[PDB]
């Protein structure tokens, strides 16, 4: 147990007692970074529902960290939400609305609908007053038909037919400017998409890899994670394949585990 | 009524839930403390000497700090707790003032502690009688005796428990200057004061010396019996 | 006031029923003891939070009325912290 | 409690009785008869309607203040039957929780959400032993936009469920037998053959003939959602073509 | 003491983000519904929390939950740390004595 | 100059064939002065588990400590042995708790399936990010030489003596062109039938 | 040896050291409606009986078979709104866990979390125990599971056991019919023939309740294929 | 008395709190929990209480609770209040090792769970905890030893003693058959299978009825294992030739 | 500022303090010593902040000897590093940060002699040898030279009379007066203060 | 930003004498470069033996007159008896420490008989720390005018000169020339001069004219 003199019954909730270690360690001398993600996301309110895309590249700093990292997603069976910004805060974000909208579910007995999600992360944000950066895409079809929201770290949202986020957002928007139609076909939306988060990768160097795609209907779900791979590794010409003996060794300690 | 609840005050003017408490001190064993000249000796009468049982665990005597021991009569949880309690206001006590606990300091403590148990009908007092005995600072030996209520008294000597009145009427009769002067002197009263609380004895001695300057012992059966095989030769000689 | 001393062995100077709230201020108790030094320490309490705050000494009456302000909190506190359930039972002689 | 737990198995909320059952929760339902009213509600597959009788004591008093049917928000309406400052309390206690469910979840609260509640914080009540049940029933009513026409009772224990035809106080048994024999009989369950089906049913149960003035009527239909106090002048027709057919 | 000075503006916002929201809901009935609606909530809140585990026990406080509308919403609150885990308890009549005011 | 810095540190881990590999540096130092060169950065986190972590020394303990505790409550809850994607999320919510001042650590888990005994290798950021690759996953004050080293070096269904050999040549060639990092390196194959705990030879500047 | 003062209260233990309260709201628990839970091979099946007082009673309004997750399910016997309290605790549990570890919580985890609320519950002096027990239900590690949580807070595994109105009898029921090897949708039917031999009437698509746990997950069967097996069966 | 023994700390006239009395009854009305203490390591042989045939044993120890790496207990009295009190030992277990990173001596956990439990009997309104734990561990200062705990919040440290149904038999038994110094873990196994052989007198013993489970020092590591069913049915096998073989030579 | 110095031995660990306890230019205090006695076999060499170094070590001090009190058996030196670093992390970490430099010693029955190096931000580092301090820079060196895992007693001594000529002769700060320790299986022996005149 | 403290001016001087205590001020409240008003005494009368005068922050000024009259209040309800001038200043030094952190920007000088008859002035600084002194002057002027009191009512520099005791006419003569002093070079003094001698008879209020700015 503890060691005399504690009072107080623990108190549940974030612990924000360490920031004067901080303040300490940069008076002494000038703090870490974290994966920002360089991101691209956008979506899309096509005829029969919501289609959303994603970039899989994950930035720490200027050095790509993750090559492929699932940037859309899950809220609901028909809810999914894109994430842009700090990496944790995002999944942390969706994860925690995703699972207070199954309880609402649960409760209620019915499919949640896309403005609950709406309300819940936007509520939280503006409470936390944007220090959580979780730059998001909401999309689905709930009863009231297909919905797409842009909620920013801050807590606003905006209902649009077509948004992006992220660093690359702008050619991803321009090409949505440039190339949208009101009420496409599943094909015609699916290529839009691909073409914007395409746009991002290439002109955008916080975004790269592959692209992701969500299609969403009242009818089916659609995840496609590996949809495009437009950038690959090249070919290794020369083997610097080490063999046993190259390296050499001070210690030995064999320790046999039991099965 | 008024013997139930700890606050109301009897007619007469008794707070009859203390008296219990009193009462559950002396359903314990016995415990006896003597005073003599730079030795402190304390001496508990095991109520049985339960076989299958390891005696470290259920000692008696204990030591408050290097230089304050102390021992109790009663519910055995209670004196745990008190115990705790009273090592944790020591250590805090030589952190704050850097001088070694006097034993008056911890007395009224502890008596502090219980008269506050005592005070509301919420928490009920503490069923044990204590024996705080050790060194001041300058070395004067020290012999004190709390209650439930939350009185604290000196003694020269002093039994609590189960038959503490005989062992009260014995110590009285058989105090004098000159065992306080010899520390065996001392010693051979307390096993002499228990030997009377129980006829059986032996094995069931649980005697501690504290001297000046030198901490808690505890002396093992060995010499409990060889002091007892002192008492009944000075008593086979008469 | 008498000391009542149950057994020899019990040490008479250990029995204390006149104390010193302060140097020029004296008290004489009868009743339960614990809550007599309750409210010995309130008082002695009061009379150097007086010489403190004032530098001077407190007047006898006015360490009566502290003591009498504590000694009346039973039900009426109003207060969080454990008060004086019950109403003390001792009764005390500020002689000073 | 404060004041202490009461000694008998009655006399207390939380403690049990031999077989386990809470009389505390029967004597709020005693209450609940005590109110002195009749209550019924009629789901049909167009408009739901709820109908109690209004009985203003003395000329003196003022009729339109005399009133059991409270609007908890622009589309859900409920009667009440029991005690009138505890049915007054859970009335508000509805209407703070479907506005808070309208400004947490971007949608309006439905009807079986909002009994929920109720019925949780009623098991609340029932479940301590500072607090008393309240002595009063509470009928929801609604229309849902998939669901349709919805009636929820929403009890002391904390019972919450739906019903196609409720009825609460007094002669609660007779007009559940009256009802159900009227559900065997599967009508078109019209709005205006609702309306008859329940203004009939409590003439019935309480054999007499009402007059305008002695009931209240609120209705809610599909076509309109909004909740609806029927105007003296249109009970008074719908009674003229009870008496007519 | 420093400790009294917050060491995040978001620290003292969030550490009383229960009592924030309580207040808040208070206010909002008081302005709306009057001053019964408060009162009934407070007495019921004291009621729910004056029964339940010792200090050093965690409590599970179902009744408070469903009385202030959480139990069946989860936040940060709620996973980021478990008061069960507390990874430092004290004295079990310490705490008892510190909640009853006496420390 | 940059908290990680401070105490410097660099831990990396690999995927074999049916194998799994960690390696960390063993120099503890504050700023540019060492203290000793036995620093140890992977902890056992059950018999085919280990996590490696980099960063503040007392962040690092601290970080182990906690994560043991909340392992060991958690293996006596459920009475089984930990998946390492139960630990890789047990490691998320502790550093998430702490996310307005985070601990100065980026751990890496690299371990064995309890079960089906397949590798698993894993980073995770400043404030609980995961990121699972099947390739390798680094972290440390020398990211780069690490990262560039692995690319260069790192082929699909290594044999675990060569997968070792791999690992070691990139540890080793990373920490020798990094300042705050080195004095040697240890090295951990996990395997279902054993597990190798080797330490190599390094330069000591 | 009336010993009324000892069974008033809660926290009073009886001179025998018998929790009186304890027994009244298992007794509560023993009248309420019967529910049978049988874990067969394949899956887990958890039938109860709804006694519809009046046919104006909406099925969908309420359920006794409520899923806590996408994998475990549970029925009761006792007081309806402390089920309803404890389903929605027990929801709340699950996704708490979930969120921490991020893995579907066992089955085993949860009742115990669930008992140790009902233990809070029955210990502190004030309020009472929950008069309801839960017969809990999954499917963790490829492997069904069968829990009760008693209002004490003592779970139990069972292979097959019923709660409520005449228990004892389908207990033994279930003991001669139960079998170590017995799938799904043939434990459907022993609970069906268990809910016969404590019903009395006849049961409907809607007199009864079916909720089943298999692989796939927690799933209550809808009216209609309740009727199928209740032809089946009769 | 009918007085008394209301609030939890009402002191009688005589001084008794008759509540942690009949909690401790309550324990009385408990399954048999046996532990034995040897040189070799140390046992715990409770009665498993429920046979049920329906019943299922998904956990691997019925009664028994590893509290940590180095300890284990048993229990004896309510399962709820049982359940609470592992989950504290186990977190005051882990808090130790987190403070000194070093397993918690025996003697610091019972004296914690006696202090809670003490502290429950203390302040009213409080249910006192029903249960009796003995504890079954290894350290690095008294190496092994067996230690019983009470609803008042006493322990004490036992070499062969039994809670639950007919203790004080039992109890008579160990002290009949307990050799102090010369018991090894074989025999001390031999020894707990007659004392419940007798104690239980609804039948022999058939290992589902009992539970045993064993503490040892393997390659200076704590092992605590279960003994497998085939194990009992052998140790009660070899106990009931033992009693055929005696009766035999009685003649 | 203020200097330490520990050499593990065999079955010993020699610590060493400097006596200088000074303000702004003057030393107030020549005879300061910095030991903190934990326990009969565990010794803290605390320096730092003005305030924080004492209120710090008397913390922890009485800490070990509750742990004494209550159990009767002394904490192990690796237990008490460990403990000491868990509350200065702690403290560290919230509003009220030690800035103390720390070098633990003791001797235990079973494992040995220990010395335990910790520095302002509490990261535990056991150590053959290790020293605090700016003198820490110029005496590091000598030890590593010249230290032998097998070190005699009086040749631990003789590497600390080294280490504290090299102080004399190049740290800037005078540092007449050491107090010497060591710490044995038969508990700690306080030998002659190493002195330049 | 926002600046809780500002600087309105203001000079007060006791003296202390065999049977009087004389406590004279300024009646300028001036607020940067212009003059809120010609006629605001700084010395308030706390009992019939004490007279305080307060220089600084006005709003602080009038607080702690306030805070000054409660406590004296409450001294007399609870003590039945009126608080003594050394109680006076040490309750003000108490007063004054409690806000020790947010000082007040007040400059005390407590100026009454004692006990004995005598006169006592006691000085205070914005912290709280105080001592009994035969003459004070603080506020703006208080260097301009501390010499001239050190050089007549000290006889301090003075070589072979008659160490003579000081009487009522000479302190109120001395009084009136260091304020006229004070007006000719501070422009925070003028306007008139608020006289309160203390004497076992009560309390005497003189203004005297000073030249305005």
């Amino acid at each position: 147990m503890a060691a005399v003199s504690v009072y107080a019954p623990p108190v549940g909730g974030f612990s924000f007692d360490n920031c004067r270690r901080n303040a300490v360690l940069e008076a002494d001398f000038a703090l870490p970074k974290v994966r920002k993600t360089g991101t691209t996301i956008a979506g899309v309110v096509y005829k029969d529902g919501i289609v959303l895309g994603a970039d899989t590249r994950a930035t720490e700093g200027m050095v790509v960290a993750d090559k492929n990292c699932s940037k859309i997603h899950f809220i609901s069976p028909n809810i999914y939400c894109c994430g842009a910004g700090t990496a944790a805060d995002t999944d942390m974000t969706t994860q925690l609305i995703s699972s207070n909208l199954e309880l609402h579910s649960l409760s209620t007995g019915r499919l949640p609908r896309v403005v609950t999600a709406n309300r819940m992360l936007k509520q939280m944000l503006f409470r936390y007053q944007g220090y959580i950066g979780a730059a998001l895409v909401l999309g689905g079809v709930d009863v009231t038909g297909p919905h797409l929201y842009s909620i920013y770290p801050h807590g606003s949202t905006d209902k649009l037919p077509y948004v992006t986020m992220g660093s690359g957002s702008l050619a991803a928007m321009a090409v949505f400017e440039d190339k949208f139609r009101p009420d496409m076909e599943e094909e015609e939306a699916k290529n839009l998409v691909s073409e914007a988060i395409a746009a991002g990768i290439f002109n955008d160097l916080g975004s790269g890899s592959n692209i992701d795609l969500c299609v969403i209907s009242k009818n089916k779900l659609d995840f496609l994670r590996p949809y495009t791979v437009p950038n690959k590794k090249g070919t290794r010409l020369g083997r610097y394949r080490c063999e046993k003996g190259t390296t050499a060794v001070l210690t030995e300690k064999i320790t046999p585990l039991e099965i | 009524s008024y013997d139930r609840a700890i606050t109301v005050f009897s007619p007469d003017g008794h707070l009859f839930q203390v008296e219990y408490a009193q009462e559950a001190v002396k359903k314990g064993s016995t415990a006896v403390g003597v005073r003599g000249r730079d030795i402190v000796v304390l001496g508990v009468e095991k109520k049985s000497v339960a076989k299958l049982q390891d005696e470290r665990t259920v000692r008696k005597i204990c030591a408050l700090d290097d230089n304050v021991c102390m021992a109790f009569a009663g519910l055995t949880a209670d004196a745990r707790i008190v115990i705790n309690r009273a090592r944790v206001e020591c250590q805090s006590h030589r952190l704050t003032v850097e001088d070694p606990v006097t034993v008056e300091y911890i007395t009224r403590y502890i008596a502090s502690l219980k008269q506050r148990y005592t005070q509301s009908n919420g928490r009920r007092p503490f069923g044990i009688s204590a024996l705080i005995v050790g060194f001041d600072f300058d070395g004067t030996p020290r012999l004190y005796q709390t209650d439930p209520s939350g009185t604290y008294h000196a003694w020269k000597a002093n039994a609590i428990g189960r038959g503490a009145k005989s062992v009260r009427e014995f110590l009285e009769k058989n105090y004098t200057d000159e065992a306080i002067e010899t520390d065996d002197l001392t010693i051979k009263l307390v096993i002499k004061a228990l030997l009377e609380v129980v006829q059986s004895g032996g094995k069931n001695i649980e005697l501690a010396v504290m001297r000046r300057d030198q901490s808690l012992k505890i002396l093992n059966p060995e010499e409990i019996e060889k002091y007892v095989a002192e008492i009944e030769k000075e008593k086979e000689e008469n | 006031v008498e000391k009542r001393i149950t057994s020899p062995l019990m040490e008479p100077s250990s029995i204390e029923k006149i104390v010193e709230i302060d140097a020029h201020i004296g008290c004489a108790m009868s009743g339960l003891i614990a809550d007599a030094k309750t409210l010995i320490d309130k008082a002695r309490v009061e009379t150097q939070n007086h010489w403190f705050t004032y530098n001077e000494t407190m007047t006898v009456e006015s360490v009566t009325q502290a003591v009498s302000n504590l000694a009346l909190q039973f039900g009426e506190e109003d207060a969080d912290p454990g008060a004086m359930s019950r109403p003390f039972g001792v009764a005390l002689l500020f002689g000073g | 409690m404060s004041r202490g737990s009461s000694a008998g198995f009655d006399r207390h909320i939380t403690i049990f009785s031999p077989e386990g059952r809470l009389y505390q929760v029967e004597y709020a339902f005693k209450a609940i008869n005590q109110g002195g009213l009749t209550s019924v509600a009629v789901r049909g597959k167009d408009c739901a309607v709820i109908v109690t009788q209004k009985k203003v004591p003395d000329k003196l008093l003022d009729s339109s203040t005399v009133t059991h049917l409270f609007k908890i928000t622009e589309n859900i309406g409920c009667v009440m039957t029991g005690m009138t400052a505890d049915s007054r309390s859970q009335v508000q206690r509805a209407r703070y929780e479907a506005a808070n469910w309208k400004y947490k979840y971007g949608y309006e609260i439905p009807v079986d959400m909002l009994c929920k509640r109720i019925a949780d914080i009623s098991q609340v009540y029932t479940q301590n032993a500072e607090m008393r049940p309240l002595g009063c029933c509470m009928i929801l009513i609604g229309i849902d936009e998939e669901q349709g026409p919805q009636v929820y009772k929403c009890d002391p224990a904390g019972y919450y469920c739906g019903f196609k035809a409720t009825a609460a106080g007094v002669k609660q048994t007779e007009s559940t037998s009256f009802l159900e024999k009227k559900v065997k009989k599967k009508f078109d369950w019209t709005f205006e053959q609702t309306v008859e089906t329940a203004i009939t049913c409590l003439s019935t149960v309480l054999s007499i003939d009402f007059k305008p003035s002695e009931i209240e009527v609120g209705v809610v239909t599909v076509e309109n959602p909004k909740f609806r106090i029927l105007t003296e002048a249109e009970i008074d027709a719908h009674l003229v073509a009870l008496a007519e057919r | 003491k420093n400790e009294l000075l917050p060491s995040h503006p978001l620290e003292l916002s969030e550490k009383n983000f229960q009592l924030n929201q309580d207040k808040m809901n208070f206010s909002t009935l008081r302005n709306i519904q009057g001053l019964f609606a408060p009162l009934k909530l407070q007495m019921e809140f004291k009621a729910v929390q004056q029964v339940q585990r010792l200090p050093f026990l965690s409590s599970s406080n179902l009744s408070l939950d469903v009385l202030r509308g959480n139990d069946e919403t989860i936040g940060f609150e709620d996973i980021l740390n478990d008061p069960s885990q507390s990874e430092v308890m004290g004295e079990p009549h310490l705490m008892v004595e510190y909640k009853l005011g006496l420390l | 100059m940059s908290i990680m810095s401070y105490n410097g540190g660099a831990v990396m881990a690999m995927k074999g064939k049916n194998c799994v590999a960690i390696a960390a540096d063993r120099r503890f130092g504050i700023q540019a002065q060492m203290v000793t060169t036995d620093f140890q950065k992977i902890f056992p986190m059950g018999d085919r588990l280990y996590i490696g972590l980099a960063g503040l020394a007392t962040d690092v303990q601290t970080v182990a400590q906690r994560l043991k505790f909340r392992l060991n409550l958690y293996e006596l809850k459920e009475g089984r042995q930990i998946k390492p994607y139960t630990l890789m999320s047990m490691v998320a919510n502790l550093l998430y708790e702490k996310r307005f001042g985070p601990y100065y650590t980026e751990p890496v888990i690299a371990g064995l399936d309890p079960k089906t005994f397949k590798p698993f290798i894993c980073s995770l950021d400043l404030i609980g990010c995961p990121m699972v690759t099947d390739d390798f996953v680094v972290s440390g004050t020398c990211a780069e030489q690490m990262y560039g080293m692995c690319e260069s070096l790192w082929e699909p269904n290594m044999d675990p003596d060569h997968l070792f050999e791999t690992i070691s040549q990139a540890m080793l060639n990373a920490v020798d062109r990094d300042a705050v990092s080195g004095m040697g390196v240890i090295v951990h194959i996990i395997e279902k039938d054993k597990i190798t705990t080797r330490t190599l030879k390094a330069r000591m500047d | 040896m009336a010993e009324r003062g000892y069974s008033f209260s809660l926290t009073t233990f009886s001179p025998s050291g018998k929790l009186v309260q304890i027994e009244y709201a298992l007794a509560a628990v023993a009248g309420g409606a019967p529910s049978v839970g049988i874990k067969a091979a394949n899956g887990v099946v958890l039938a109860t009986e709804k006694k519809q007082k009046s046919i104006l009673y909406d099925e969908r309004s309420v359920h006794k078979v409520e899923p806590i997750t996408k994998h475990i399910g549970l029925v009761y016997s006792g007081m309806g709104p402390d089920y309803r309290v404890l389903v929605h605790r027990a929801r709340k549990l699950a996704q708490q866990y979930y969120l921490v570890y991020q893995e579907p919580i066992p089955t085993a985890q949860l009742v115990q979390r669930v008992a140790s609320v009902m233990q809070e519950y029955t210990q502190s002096g004030g309020v009472r125990p929950f008069g309801v027990s839960l017969l809990i239900c999954g499917w963790n590690e490829g492997r069904p599971y069968l829990f009760q949580s008693d209002p004490s807070g003592a779970y139990f595994a069972w292979k097959a056991t019923a709660m409520g109105k005449n228990y004892v009898n389908g207990k033994t029921f279930l003991e001669k019919r139960y079998n170590e090897d017995l799938e799904l949708e043939d434990a459907i039917h022993t609970a069906i023939l268990t809910l016969k031999e404590s019903f009395e009437g006849q049961m409907t698509e809607d007199n009864i309740e079916v909720g089943i746990c298999n692989e796939a997950g927690f799933r209550r069967l809808t009216p209609t294929e309740v009727k199928d097996y209740l032809a089946a069966i009769a | 008395s009918r007085r008394y023994d209301s609030r939890t700390t009402i002191f009688s006239p005589e001084g008794r709190l008759y509540q942690v009395e009949y909690a401790m009854e309550a324990i009385g009305h408990a399954g048999t929990c046996l532990g034995i203490l040897a040189n070799d390591g140390v046992l715990l042989a409770a009665e498993r209480r429920n046979i049920h045939k329906l019943l299922d044993e998904v956990f691997f120890s019925e009664k028994i609770y590893k509290l940590n790496e180095d300890m284990a207990c048993s229990v004896a009295g309510i399962t709820s209040d049982a359940n609470v009190l592992t989950n504290e030992l186990r977190l005051i277990a882990q808090r130790y090792l987190l403070q000194y990173q070093e397993p918690i001596p025996c003697e610091q956990l019972v004296t914690a769970l006696c202090d809670i439990k003490q502290a429950y009997t203390q302040f009213g309104g409080k249910r006192p905890f029903g249960v009796s734990l003995l504890y079954i561990g290894w350290d690095k200062h008294y190496g092994f030893q067996l230690y019983q705990s009470d609803p008042s919040g006493n322990y004490g440290g036992w070499k062969a003693t039994c809670i639950g149904n007919n203790s004080a038999a039992a109890v008579s038994m160990l002290k009949q058959d307990y050799k102090e110094g010369e018991m090894t873990l074989k025999s001390a196994l031999a020894l707990a299978i007659k004392v419940l052989n007798k104690t239980m007198d609804v039948s022999k013993l058939s290992a589902e009825k009992v539970e045993i489970a064993t503490l040892t020092r393997e390659n200076g590591k704590t092992v605590i294992r279960v003994l497998k069913q085939k194990e009992v049915e052998q140790l009660i096998k070899k106990h009931e030739e033992e009693e055929a073989k005696a009766e035999r030579e009685k003649k | 500022m203020e200097y330490l110095i520990g050499i593990q031995g065999p079955d010993y660990v020699l610590v060493a303090s400097d006596r200088v306890a000074a303000s702004n230019i003057v030393q107030m205090k020549d005879d300061h010593d910095k030991m903190f006695k934990m326990s009969e076999k565990i010794l803290l060499l605390c320096v730092g902040e003005a305030g924080d170094t004492v209120q710090f070590a008397e913390y922890i001090q009485k800490n070990v000897q509750l742990y004494k009190m209550r159990n009767g058996y002394e904490l192990s030196p690796t237990a008490a590093a460990n403990f000491t670093r868990r509350n200065l992390a702690d403290c560290l970490r919230s509003r009220t940060p030690y800035h103390v430099n720390l070098l633990l010693a003791g001797y235990d029955e079973h494992e040995g002699p220990a010395l335990y190096y910790m520095d302002y931000l509490a990261a535990l580092a056991k150590a053959p040898f290790a020293a605090h301090g700016y003198g820490a820079f110029l005496t590091l060196s000598i030890l590593d030279r010249y230290y032998t895992p097998t070190i005699s007693r009086e040749r631990a001594v003789e590497l600390l009379r080294k280490c504290l000529e090299e102080l004399q002769k190049r740290f800037i700060l005078n540092l007449p007066t050491f107090s010497v320790r060591i710490i044995d299986k038969n508990g700690i022996h306080d030998l002659d203060n190493i002195s330049f005149p | 930003r926002f600046s809780p403290y500002v600087f309105n001016g203001g000079t007060i001087l006791a003296i202390a004498g065999e049977d009087f205590a004389i406590v004279a001020s300024d009646t300028r409240l001036s607020e940067g470069f212009s003059i809120h008003t010609r006629d605001s005494p700084k010395c308030y009368k706390l009992t019939d033996k004490t007279v305080i005068g307060c220089s600084g922050f006005h709003g602080d000024c009038l607080t702690l007159t306030k805070i000054i009259e409660a406590r004296l209040k409450m001294y007399k309800h609870s003590n039945n008896k009126a608080m003594t001038t050394g109680a006076i200043a040490a309750m003000l030094s108490t007063i004054l420490y409690s806000r020790r952190f947010f000082p007040y920007y007040v400059y005390n000088i407590i100026g009454g008989l004692d006990e004995e008859g005598k006169g006592a002035v006691y000085s205070f600084d914005p912290v709280g720390s105080y001592q009994r002194d035969s003459f004070k002057a603080g506020g703006s002027a208080s260097a301009m005018l501390q010499p001239l009191l050190d050089n007549q009512v000290g006889f301090k520099n003075m070589q072979n000169v008659e160490h003579v005791p000081l009487s009522l006419d000479r302190a109120m003569r001395l009084v009136k020339d260091v304020f006229i002093s004070a007006a000719e070079r501070d422009v925070y003094t003028g306007d008139a001069l608020r006289i309160c001698i203390v004497t076992k008879e009560g309390i005497r209020e003189e203004t005297v004219s000073l030249r305005k700015d």
